[PDB]
């Protein structure tokens, strides 16, 4: 499978700070199941998103749904079955930071994982249990699909 | 107070030592007092160097020009060796000193 | 009264750290006291 | 002044600022055309930052290819607000105004005079101090 995280998120804000970039919008979202906060930069020009929209989000280490590493190289000719076919918005990025509420002694109950999808930033914050699959400097795919 | 809290090695806190170092290193640090004496000497000479820096820069300007960028070199080492900042390390304090 | 060769004397409080008086407090922090420093349009260093 | 004497200049500097803006997306043909001008390219086309609905690469990705070796650098764009570093979005800049080059890859921030200029601590200065004069030359040429 190689799915580090999966949930359904509901859009709460589209640009609380303001529309800083024309083709990129910062969605502030919440997940009902795991109660995870999400901040995500999305290319609204090709994938428009509106307030109150619900979407399934999947953060996976690979797209081949067989455990095979993607190698991080573009390969459009590949015909291997891919989990990206089921989803509408696919991004490839690198997790570059993992913050936590851990003190000098106690572990982290809450974790915040930061991913950079070629400049489009994502911040998945919530319970440390749900974010145990995130390791810094690890390539990761983000998969989004609107739900009616 | 901040200098002591940030630079004085704390070999008394077993929980913190477990969080930072591996179990064998924690045992070595806690068990024998020779390593503790070495760490205390390290902090003492650092305090002396702190007074020397106070004399050298009465204005308190911490910006200085030096040959090697230790912070960037540490960052380079972390990236090169894939140092995970979450797991406990296997770097032993007397080795550091 | 006064010293020769000194025409005018200006008294003012410095708003820059360099001219401020930096001391080390009991806690060990650097505190930049605002003190009265006066300059002159003439030079008599020994007498001043 | 222990800082680079030559840096990126008028057209290249303005265009790299625009290029490194967050919302720059390059199609496949544009990406290949730009890659044709990389003397140091390894020949491997990077995975696009966006794969669907269409494959799109970012100016940050292309500049990450431009950046030599695995240098690490932290800078701030000229329009960086001072309160962001104290705000809750310190490590996720709303304005993409914090430059973080990690492992030779530009992961966030807008490059400008502060990052590619003659100022000490610049990306080019770190490139010179890490990779050497030849690799920094290739860097200046590839950016331009």
């Amino acid at each position: 499978a190689g799915i580090l995280f999966e949930d359904i998120f509901d859009v709460k804000d589209i640009d609380p700070e303001g529309k800083k970039f024309d083709r990129v919008s910062r969605l502030h979202c919440e997940s009902e199941s795991f109660k995870m906060d999400l901040i995500l930069d999305v290319n609204i020009q090709i994938y428009p998103v509106d307030l109150g929209d619900k979407f399934r989000l999947v953060i996976a280490s690979t797209l081949y749904e067989d455990g095979t590493l993607d190698d991080g190289e573009y390969n459009p000719t590949d015909d291997r079955p891919s989990r990206a076919d089921q989803f509408e918005y696919v991004m490839y990025g690198k997790v570059y930071r993992i913050e936590g509420d851990e003190t000098s002694t106690e572990a982290a109950t809450r974790l915040s994982a930061y991913v950079s999808y070629g400049g489009l930033l994502m911040r998945l914050q919530g319970d440390a249990n749900n974010l145990h699959g995130f390791e810094v400097d690890s390539r990761v795919y983000l998969l989004m699909k609107k739900l009616a | 107070k901040a200098f002591e809290k940030k630079f004085r090695f704390d070999y008394t806190n077993e929980r913190a030592l477990r969080r930072t170092l591996q179990e064998d290193l924690v045992k070595d640090v806690l068990s024998n007092a020779h390593i503790q004496n070495e760490l205390e000497r390290e902090f003492e000479r650092m305090r002396e160097d702190r007074e020397v820096l106070r004399v050298i820069f009465p204005t308190g300007d911490s910006k200085v020009v030096l040959p090697c960028n230790l912070l960037r070199m540490i960052w380079n080492a972390q990236k090169i060796f894939h140092i995970n900042p979450r797991l406990p390390s296997d770097l032993h304090p007397i080795k550091v000193v | 009264q006064g010293i020769e060769q000194i025409s005018k004397v200006y008294m003012h409080l410095p708003q820059t750290d360099n001219k401020k008086k930096i001391i080390i407090t009991e806690d060990g922090e650097f505190k930049a006291l605002q003190e009265w420093i006066l300059e002159t349009d003439g030079v008599s260093l020994m007498r001043v | 002044s222990n800082r680079p004497v030559m840096g990126i200049v008028q057209d290249t500097l303005t265009a790299v600022r625009k290029f490194t803006k967050r919302d720059v997306f390059l199609e496949r043909g544009e990406v290949m055309n730009l890659l044709m001008f990389l003397s140091t390219w390894d020949g491997k086309v990077p995975q696009p930052a966006i794969l669907k609905p269409r494959p799109l690469w970012t100016g940050k990705q292309i500049f990450s290819l431009i950046i030599p070796g695995h240098i690490n650098c932290i800078r701030t764009h000229s329009t960086h607000p001072d309160d962001e570093d104290s705000g809750p979005y310190k490590h996720i800049s709303p304005g993409d105004t914090k430059v973080v080059v990690e492992n030779g890859e530009l992961i966030m921030g807008i490059l400008c005079k502060k990052s590619l200029g003659t100022s000490a601590g610049s990306l080019v200065h770190i490139s010179y101090l890490e990779m050497g004069h030849d690799i920094t030359r290739l860097f200046y040429s590839n950016i331009q």
